[PDB]
Protein backbone atom coordinates (compact mmCIF):
# COMPACT_ATOMS: atom_id res chain seq x y z
CA UNK A 1 0.00 0.00 0.00
CA UNK A 2 1.22 3.66 0.01
CA UNK A 3 0.95 5.72 3.29
CA UNK A 4 -2.11 6.82 5.27
CA UNK A 5 -0.41 8.14 8.26
CA UNK A 6 -0.42 11.89 8.36
CA UNK A 7 2.91 13.05 9.29
CA UNK A 8 1.20 15.08 12.43
CA UNK A 9 -0.63 11.83 13.68
CA UNK A 10 0.52 8.30 14.95
CA UNK A 11 -0.92 5.31 13.60
CA UNK A 12 -0.92 2.38 15.68
CA UNK A 13 -3.36 -0.40 15.22
CA UNK A 14 -5.94 1.35 13.76
CA UNK A 15 -6.00 3.93 15.96
CA UNK A 16 -4.83 7.51 14.95
CA UNK A 17 -3.86 10.41 17.23
CA UNK A 18 -3.67 13.81 15.92
CA UNK A 19 -3.96 15.09 18.91
CA UNK A 20 -2.59 18.88 19.84
CA UNK A 21 -1.26 19.40 16.68
CA UNK A 22 -2.60 22.87 15.66
CA UNK A 23 -4.81 20.58 12.76
CA UNK A 24 -7.25 23.21 11.34
CA UNK A 25 -8.86 20.82 9.10
CA UNK A 26 -9.14 17.04 9.23
CA UNK A 27 -6.07 15.11 7.61
CA UNK A 28 -7.58 13.34 4.72
CA UNK A 29 -6.85 9.86 3.16
CA UNK A 30 -6.53 7.83 6.56
CA UNK A 31 -6.31 3.70 7.13
CA UNK A 32 -9.41 2.47 5.45
CA UNK A 33 -9.35 0.29 8.34
CA UNK A 34 -9.67 3.16 11.20
CA UNK A 35 -11.38 2.83 14.09
CA UNK A 36 -10.38 5.41 16.04
CA UNK A 37 -10.01 9.24 15.03
CA UNK A 38 -8.35 11.89 17.95
CA UNK A 39 -8.33 14.98 16.88
CA UNK A 40 -8.77 16.94 20.14
CA UNK A 41 -7.55 19.76 21.21
CA UNK A 42 -6.75 21.44 17.05
CA UNK A 43 -8.05 24.24 15.68
CA UNK A 44 -10.89 22.55 13.24
CA UNK A 45 -13.78 25.21 12.98
CA UNK A 46 -16.00 23.46 9.88
CA UNK A 47 -16.84 19.54 9.30
CA UNK A 48 -17.14 18.94 5.62
CA UNK A 49 -19.59 17.50 3.79
CA UNK A 50 -19.13 13.41 4.50
CA UNK A 51 -16.20 13.95 6.38
CA UNK A 52 -16.78 10.45 8.19
CA UNK A 53 -17.96 8.31 6.37
CA UNK A 54 -15.34 7.10 3.80
CA UNK A 55 -14.13 5.37 7.56
CA UNK A 56 -16.61 2.55 7.68
CA UNK A 57 -15.10 0.57 10.77
CA UNK A 58 -14.69 3.66 12.69
CA UNK A 59 -15.88 3.19 16.45
CA UNK A 60 -14.75 6.57 17.96
CA UNK A 61 -14.40 9.38 16.57
CA UNK A 62 -13.14 12.37 19.18
CA UNK A 63 -13.40 16.78 17.68
CA UNK A 64 -13.40 18.32 21.36
CA UNK A 65 -11.79 21.33 21.81
CA UNK A 66 -11.91 22.50 18.53
CA UNK A 67 -13.16 25.57 17.53
CA UNK A 68 -15.96 24.29 15.29
CA UNK A 69 -18.87 26.31 14.26
CA UNK A 70 -20.56 24.41 11.54
CA UNK A 71 -20.81 20.45 10.77
CA UNK A 72 -22.15 18.99 7.29
CA UNK A 73 -25.71 17.07 7.87
CA UNK A 74 -23.67 14.44 6.18
CA UNK A 75 -20.51 14.48 8.21
CA UNK A 76 -21.14 11.17 9.85
CA UNK A 77 -23.24 9.31 6.75
CA UNK A 78 -23.19 6.09 6.69
CA UNK A 79 -21.05 4.89 9.81
CA UNK A 80 -23.06 2.19 11.58
CA UNK A 81 -20.27 1.03 13.95
CA UNK A 82 -19.81 4.43 15.42
CA UNK A 83 -20.01 3.95 18.99
CA UNK A 84 -18.93 7.19 20.50
CA UNK A 85 -19.02 10.72 19.21
CA UNK A 86 -17.14 13.91 21.34
CA UNK A 87 -18.04 17.06 20.26
CA UNK A 88 -17.32 19.25 23.49
CA UNK A 89 -15.86 22.56 23.87
CA UNK A 90 -16.53 23.57 20.38
CA UNK A 91 -18.57 26.39 19.18
CA UNK A 92 -21.68 24.80 18.09
CA UNK A 93 -24.66 26.46 17.97
CA UNK A 94 -27.19 24.35 15.51
CA UNK A 95 -26.88 20.61 14.43
CA UNK A 96 -28.25 20.10 10.82
CA UNK A 97 -31.12 18.13 10.11
CA UNK A 98 -30.01 14.40 9.83
CA UNK A 99 -26.56 15.17 11.66
CA UNK A 100 -26.84 11.55 13.59
CA UNK A 101 -29.33 9.83 11.49
CA UNK A 102 -28.38 5.96 10.79
CA UNK A 103 -25.66 5.98 14.12
CA UNK A 104 -27.71 3.13 15.29
CA UNK A 105 -24.79 1.83 17.29
CA UNK A 106 -23.76 4.74 19.35
CA UNK A 107 -23.60 4.33 22.29
CA UNK A 108 -21.90 8.14 23.70
CA UNK A 109 -22.98 11.27 22.87
CA UNK A 110 -20.80 14.21 24.10
CA UNK A 111 -22.14 18.00 23.12
CA UNK A 112 -21.46 19.62 26.23
CA UNK A 113 -19.89 22.89 25.99
CA UNK A 114 -21.24 24.55 22.86
CA UNK A 115 -23.41 27.61 21.99
CA UNK A 116 -26.17 24.67 20.86
CA UNK A 117 -29.83 27.48 21.14
CA UNK A 118 -32.01 24.45 19.34
CA UNK A 119 -32.65 21.24 18.85
CA UNK A 120 -34.45 19.20 16.29
CA UNK A 121 -37.43 16.83 17.48
CA UNK A 122 -35.58 14.51 15.39
CA UNK A 123 -32.33 15.14 16.52
CA UNK A 124 -31.76 11.58 18.29
CA UNK A 125 -34.43 10.10 16.19
CA UNK A 126 -32.05 6.72 14.93
CA UNK A 127 -30.25 7.18 18.72
CA UNK A 128 -32.16 3.69 20.28
CA UNK A 129 -28.91 2.51 21.62
CA UNK A 130 -27.64 5.74 23.64
CA UNK A 131 -26.94 5.39 27.16
CA UNK A 132 -25.15 9.07 27.64
CA UNK A 133 -26.00 12.32 26.21
CA UNK A 134 -24.34 15.16 27.63
CA UNK A 135 -25.72 18.80 26.11
CA UNK A 136 -24.62 20.63 29.15
CA UNK A 137 -23.29 23.99 28.96
CA UNK A 138 -25.42 25.34 26.24
CA UNK A 139 -27.54 27.95 25.10
CA UNK A 140 -31.20 25.72 24.76
CA UNK A 141 -34.18 27.44 26.49
CA UNK A 142 -36.09 24.70 25.46
CA UNK A 143 -36.20 21.13 24.02
CA UNK A 144 -39.28 20.19 21.95
CA UNK A 145 -41.66 17.41 23.37
CA UNK A 146 -40.87 14.37 21.89
CA UNK A 147 -37.40 14.49 21.38
CA UNK A 148 -36.39 12.15 23.70
CA UNK A 149 -38.64 9.68 22.69
CA UNK A 150 -35.95 7.38 20.65
CA UNK A 151 -33.77 7.32 23.69
CA UNK A 152 -34.65 3.96 24.54
CA UNK A 153 -31.66 2.56 26.12
CA UNK A 154 -30.68 6.40 27.85
CA UNK A 155 -28.79 5.74 30.79
CA UNK A 156 -27.41 9.08 31.53
CA UNK A 157 -28.47 12.71 30.49
CA UNK A 158 -26.31 16.06 31.39
CA UNK A 159 -29.26 18.81 30.91
CA UNK A 160 -27.71 21.67 33.01
CA UNK A 161 -26.21 25.21 32.67
CA UNK A 162 -29.30 25.74 30.11
CA UNK A 163 -30.92 28.72 30.10
CA UNK A 164 -34.26 26.64 29.77
CA UNK A 165 -37.76 28.50 30.15
CA UNK A 166 -39.89 26.39 32.14
CA UNK A 167 -43.72 27.06 30.63
CA UNK A 168 -46.19 25.02 29.17
CA UNK A 169 -43.96 23.67 26.09
CA UNK A 170 -41.00 22.23 28.96
CA UNK A 171 -44.21 20.46 30.87
CA UNK A 172 -43.38 16.73 29.31
CA UNK A 173 -39.67 17.48 30.57
CA UNK A 174 -40.94 17.54 34.02
CA UNK A 175 -42.98 14.41 33.71
CA UNK A 176 -40.33 12.40 31.50
CA UNK A 177 -37.52 13.15 34.35
CA UNK A 178 -39.83 12.65 37.51
CA UNK A 179 -40.28 8.72 35.65
CA UNK A 180 -36.85 8.79 34.49
CA UNK A 181 -34.47 10.01 37.16
CA UNK A 182 -31.58 9.79 34.76
CA UNK A 183 -30.47 13.73 34.60
CA UNK A 184 -27.43 13.54 36.73
CA UNK A 185 -26.24 17.35 36.64
CA UNK A 186 -29.11 19.70 37.91
CA UNK A 187 -30.83 21.13 35.06
CA UNK A 188 -32.73 24.19 36.45
CA UNK A 189 -34.75 26.75 35.41
CA UNK A 190 -34.16 30.28 33.96
CA UNK A 191 -37.76 31.94 34.28
CA UNK A 192 -40.32 31.97 34.82
CA UNK A 193 -39.38 34.46 37.96
CA UNK A 194 -41.45 32.00 40.11
CA UNK A 195 -39.17 29.07 38.85
CA UNK A 196 -35.94 30.56 38.43
CA UNK A 197 -32.86 28.40 40.26
CA UNK A 198 -35.08 26.03 41.10
CA UNK A 199 -34.33 22.41 39.21
CA UNK A 200 -36.81 20.76 36.97
CA UNK A 201 -36.84 17.96 39.12
CA UNK A 202 -37.88 19.07 41.73
CA UNK A 203 -40.70 21.28 40.24
CA UNK A 204 -44.56 19.42 40.58
CA UNK A 205 -45.43 19.85 36.27
CA UNK A 206 -48.95 21.89 37.07
CA UNK A 207 -46.71 24.16 37.42
CA UNK A 208 -45.23 24.18 33.91
CA UNK A 209 -47.82 26.60 32.32
CA UNK A 210 -48.02 29.27 30.22
CA UNK B 1 -6.58 -18.35 11.47
CA UNK B 2 -5.32 -16.35 14.79
CA UNK B 3 -6.78 -16.73 17.80
CA UNK B 4 -6.63 -14.16 21.15
CA UNK B 5 -5.57 -15.98 24.21
CA UNK B 6 -6.19 -14.32 27.39
CA UNK B 7 -2.87 -11.70 28.22
CA UNK B 8 -2.60 -9.48 31.32
CA UNK B 9 -3.42 -5.40 30.78
CA UNK B 10 -0.89 -3.49 28.86
CA UNK B 11 -1.00 0.35 28.42
CA UNK B 12 -1.70 1.61 25.16
CA UNK B 13 -2.87 5.06 25.03
CA UNK B 14 -1.34 6.56 28.64
CA UNK B 15 -2.83 10.12 30.11
CA UNK B 16 -1.70 13.31 29.00
CA UNK B 17 -1.19 16.32 30.92
CA UNK B 18 -4.08 18.74 30.40
CA UNK B 19 -4.57 22.78 31.79
CA UNK B 20 -8.44 23.47 31.55
CA UNK B 21 -10.24 26.41 33.70
CA UNK B 22 -12.83 26.62 36.26
CA UNK B 23 -15.99 25.37 34.54
CA UNK B 24 -14.89 23.68 31.59
CA UNK B 25 -15.27 19.68 30.70
CA UNK B 26 -12.13 17.49 30.86
CA UNK B 27 -11.28 14.23 30.27
CA UNK B 28 -8.23 11.72 31.15
CA UNK B 29 -7.75 8.91 28.48
CA UNK B 30 -6.42 5.64 29.42
CA UNK B 31 -6.68 2.82 26.97
CA UNK B 32 -5.44 -0.77 28.30
CA UNK B 33 -5.61 -4.33 26.18
CA UNK B 34 -5.58 -7.45 27.64
CA UNK B 35 -8.14 -10.18 27.48
CA UNK B 36 -10.38 -10.78 29.36
CA UNK B 37 -10.97 -6.69 29.22
CA UNK B 38 -8.69 -4.84 31.77
CA UNK B 39 -10.78 -3.17 34.55
CA UNK B 40 -9.74 0.28 35.06
CA UNK B 41 -9.29 2.58 37.97
CA UNK B 42 -8.15 6.26 38.67
CA UNK B 43 -5.90 7.91 41.40
CA UNK B 44 -5.30 10.81 42.37
CA UNK B 45 -1.80 11.60 44.48
CA UNK B 46 -2.00 7.81 45.03
CA UNK B 47 -5.64 8.31 46.42
CA UNK B 48 -8.52 6.63 44.76
CA UNK B 49 -11.02 8.41 42.52
CA UNK B 50 -14.45 8.12 42.75
CA UNK B 51 -16.58 8.12 39.99
CA UNK B 52 -20.30 7.53 38.65
CA UNK B 53 -19.15 4.05 39.19
CA UNK B 54 -18.93 3.80 43.06
CA UNK B 55 -21.06 7.55 43.19
CA UNK B 56 -24.30 8.12 40.61
CA UNK B 57 -24.07 11.37 42.37
CA UNK B 58 -21.27 13.05 40.60
CA UNK B 59 -19.82 15.68 37.93
CA UNK B 60 -16.76 12.77 37.00
CA UNK B 61 -17.22 9.25 35.00
CA UNK B 62 -15.59 5.95 33.76
CA UNK B 63 -16.09 5.82 30.48
CA UNK B 64 -16.52 2.81 29.33
CA UNK B 65 -12.93 3.35 27.32
CA UNK B 66 -11.53 3.48 30.55
CA UNK B 67 -11.59 7.27 30.18
CA UNK B 68 -12.08 10.11 33.56
CA UNK B 69 -14.42 12.49 31.75
CA UNK B 70 -15.07 15.88 34.02
CA UNK B 71 -18.10 17.18 33.16
CA UNK B 72 -17.25 20.08 34.73
CA UNK B 73 -13.82 21.54 36.59
CA UNK B 74 -14.15 22.28 39.76
CA UNK B 75 -12.18 24.54 41.38
CA UNK B 76 -13.11 27.27 44.20
CA UNK B 77 -11.29 29.40 46.18
CA UNK B 78 -11.14 27.20 49.09
CA UNK B 79 -12.20 23.86 47.10
CA UNK B 80 -10.46 21.82 44.69
CA UNK B 81 -10.80 18.30 44.54
CA UNK B 82 -9.72 17.83 40.86
CA UNK B 83 -6.74 19.25 39.93
CA UNK B 84 -3.75 17.37 40.79
CA UNK B 85 -1.41 14.13 39.28
CA UNK B 86 -3.37 11.03 37.92
CA UNK B 87 -2.48 7.65 37.09
CA UNK B 88 -4.79 4.77 36.23
CA UNK B 89 -4.23 1.03 36.79
CA UNK B 90 -5.76 -1.60 34.07
CA UNK B 91 -6.35 -4.86 36.17
CA UNK B 92 -7.26 -8.81 34.98
CA UNK B 93 -6.51 -12.14 36.20
CA UNK B 94 -3.63 -12.30 34.74
CA UNK B 95 -1.82 -8.62 35.75
CA UNK B 96 -1.94 -5.20 36.56
CA UNK B 97 -0.31 -2.55 34.20
CA UNK B 98 -0.14 0.95 35.63
CA UNK B 99 0.23 3.94 33.64
CA UNK B 100 2.53 7.76 33.58
CA UNK B 101 1.32 10.57 35.51
CA UNK B 102 -0.84 13.36 34.01
CA UNK B 103 -1.30 16.64 35.48
CA UNK B 104 -4.75 18.20 35.60
CA UNK B 105 -4.35 21.55 36.00
CA UNK B 106 -6.29 24.69 36.53
CA UNK B 107 -5.62 28.20 34.74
Amino acid sequence: GSLHCPAACTCSNNIVDCRGKGLTEIPTNLPETITEIRLEQNTIKVIPPGAFSPYKKLRRIDLSNNQISELAPDAFQGLRSLNSLVLYGNKITELPKSLFEGLFSLQLLLLNANKINCLRVDAFQDLHNLNLLSLYDNKLQTIAKGTFSPLRAIQTMHLAQNPFICDCHLKWLADYLHTNPIETSGARCTSPRRLANKRIGQIKSKKFRC
Amino acid sequence: SLRQEDFPPRIVEHPSDLIVSKGEPATLNCKAEGRPTPTIEWYKGGERVETDKDDPRSHRMLLPSGSLFFLRIVHGRKSRPDEGVYVCVARNYLGEAVSHDASLEVA
